[PDB]
RNA sequence: AGCAGAGUGGCGCAGCGGAAGCGUGCUGGGCCCAUAACCCAGAGGUCGAUGGAUCGAAACCAUCCUCUGCUACCA
RNA sequence: AGCGUGUGCCUACCCUACGCCGGCAGGCGCGGGUAACCCGUUGAACCCCAUUCGUGAUGGGGAUCGGGGAUUGCAAUUAUUCCCCAUGAACGAGGAAUUCCCAGUAAGUGCGGGUCAUAAGCUUGCGUUGAUUAAGUCCCUGCCCUUUGUACACACCGCCCG
RNA sequence: ACACCAUGG
């Protein structure tokens, strides 16, 4: 963790729990942390065909050589909860045509994956076009 | 009838003297009306008295409810902030308390640049709300060149 | 828009004002009295009651809306 | 260098101490099937700069600067 | 109060009584209804009666935003909907213009149908409290009939002169 | 018992 409290020895933590108790709960025990959406996510949770993600990303957080970084496993899968398991690996979330890369961090747990990539360019504005004001109409 | 001080300053803010007591402490932040009357109910306080007309032991009696809500027996679904976020706490933050914990919130946010916290930086609507006709500060544009 | 001032609660000179205004008016409703003092309205409403229970006037007509007075019943 | 006049909204200007508007322009809207004319809203101000009097000024007084007309035209 | 809808032929879901649990959304349990038979005597809102506030952007107004809890679904992030605590913006009857309307009508007020896994600031119907002003005219915008004039007939949004 | 009413891919 990359400042003084947030996971630290300095006191923050999540809901009241440190990273590395987390990584010794259950999805039961640590459903009752999240919010009531993962909590129904989780609940109702039987993530078919969802656990490709966590393999792969596992598997390659493994032959990560040491004090260096997993590369990238790239998905679809917009909407994953984020497990306090996901931690560290370096994933590619579809846009709608590039995957872009996210590293995850700690403060991420429990947010969603499409929230880190987002689907369009920030609007900034041309000039006003021969239709824009109820005026402008006229052609000879 | 009852001509001695009315003005009280609770902490950090100016409670008006004049009106009625539920409907004067709301000039707190955090605490809202709802609130207020929960407080003043568990503090025993009449509450046909305007702020004028409690005496200097009194108001400690209700501060210290406002402060610490969970032990005076006020449920854990009243409080404003809940199971939080950094460290499970429950608890009313009540008049920097609120500006602060805002602050930090959009600061959480922003640093793991969240959809939403992007929205509270471009200064945008951060719900689902259209923004093709609404908001609408800004200056008018002409079609001109 | 300005500053109505109006008090909660009364000073010396006011509530003499008061228990001499009774028989000044043959019409007492909490609107005239908060007007021709400097009173809120909800202390009207008290100070009136207060009055009335002092037999000094004769309530005419209470409603949710609106409550009247009158001066004595005599004269 | 001198006389006289002026310095205020983008531009022409009004404003005899209780203190910022007019004509036009710009942006937008109204009217008409459309377009011009006509109608209405909005933005735009170191009242040339510096001091002083006055309870108080854009206005009065003093100094300086900048435009315009007319003579002077000046080793 | 009044018009209504209600177990779905693939398709796969219906309206809900009564008991219990939870502050609330909601959860569990166990019956009725293929319907003048059950929801249902459809305990609807405004209205009605009594209490607090007092001319103050106030307890008017409820935008924007933080945190938390449920239901639908394969899936809710760009927050489907819903509940709670909190935040508390513009707005003090609206310029030039311009819309609809004649009696159970205008307006106020809520309730069903449609779409509908979830679900109206819409629309289509229903009742409920219920006015002011008119009984006219051809002025304005248009319409119908006769007479009359025209260089128009793609028909005045026409045609045409320097 | 007559203010102003121009034009048309
Ligand atoms: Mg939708
Ligand atoms: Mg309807
Ligand atoms: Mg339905
Ligand atoms: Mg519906
Ligand atoms: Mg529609
Ligand atoms: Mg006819
Ligand atoms: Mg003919
Ligand atoms: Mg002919
Ligand atoms: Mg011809
Ligand atoms: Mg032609
Ligand atoms: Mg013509
Ligand atoms: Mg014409
Ligand atoms: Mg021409
Ligand atoms: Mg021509």
């Amino acid at each position: 963790v990359e400042q003084k409290k947030k996971r630290t020895f300095r006191k923050f933590t999540y809901r009241g729990v440190d990273l590395d108790q987390l990584l010794d709960m259950s999805y039961e025990q640590l459903m009752q942390l999240y919010s009531a959406r993962q909590r129904r996510r989780l609940s109702r949770g039987l993530r078919r065909k969802q656990h490709s993600l966590l393999k792969r990303l596992r598997k390659a957080k493994k032959e990560a050589p040491p004090m260096e970084k997993p590369e990238v496993v790239k998905t679809h899968l917009r909407d994953m909860i984020i497990l306090p398991e996901m931690v560290g690996s370096m994933v590619g979330v579809y846009n709608g045509k590039t995957f872009n890369q996210v590293e995850i961090k700690p403060e991420m747990i429990g947010h969603y994956l499409g929230e880190f990539s987002i689907t369009y360019k920030p609007v900034k504005h041309g000039r006003p076009g021969i239709g824009a004001t109820h005026s402008s109409r006229f052609i000879p | 009838p009852e001509k001695f001080q009315h003005i009280l300053r609770v902490l950090n803010t100016n409670i008006d003297g004049r009106r009625k007591i539920a409907f004067a402490i709301t000039a707190i932040k955090g605490v809202g009306r709802r609130y207020a009357h929960v407080v003043l109910r568990k503090a025993d306080i009449d509450l046909t008295k305007r702020a004028g007309e409690l005496t200097e032991d009194e108001v400690e009696r209700v501060i210290t409810i406002m402060q610490n809500p969970r032990q005076y027996k006020i449920p854990d679904w009243f409080l404003n902030r809940q199971k939080d976020v950094k460290d499970g706490k429950y608890s009313q933050v009540l008049a920097n308390g609120l500006d602060n914990k805002l602050r930090e919130d959009l600061e959480r946010l922003k640093k793991i640049r969240a959809h939403r916290g992007l929205r509270h930086f471009w200064g945008l609507r951060v719900r689902g709300q259209h923004t093709k006709t609404t908001g609408r500060r800004g200056r008018t544009v002409g079609v001109s060149k | 828009r300005d500053k109505l001032n109006n008090l909660v609660l009364f000073d010396k000179a006011t509530y003499d004002k008061l228990c001499k205004e009774v028989p000044n008016y043959k019409l007492i409703t909490p609107a005239v009295v908060s007007e021709r003092l400097k009173i809120r309205g909800s202390l009207a409403r008290a100070a009136l009651q207060e009055l009335l229970s002092k037999g000094l006037i004769k309530l005419v007509s209470k409603h949710r809306a609106q409550v009247i007075y009158t001066r004595n019943t005599k004269g």
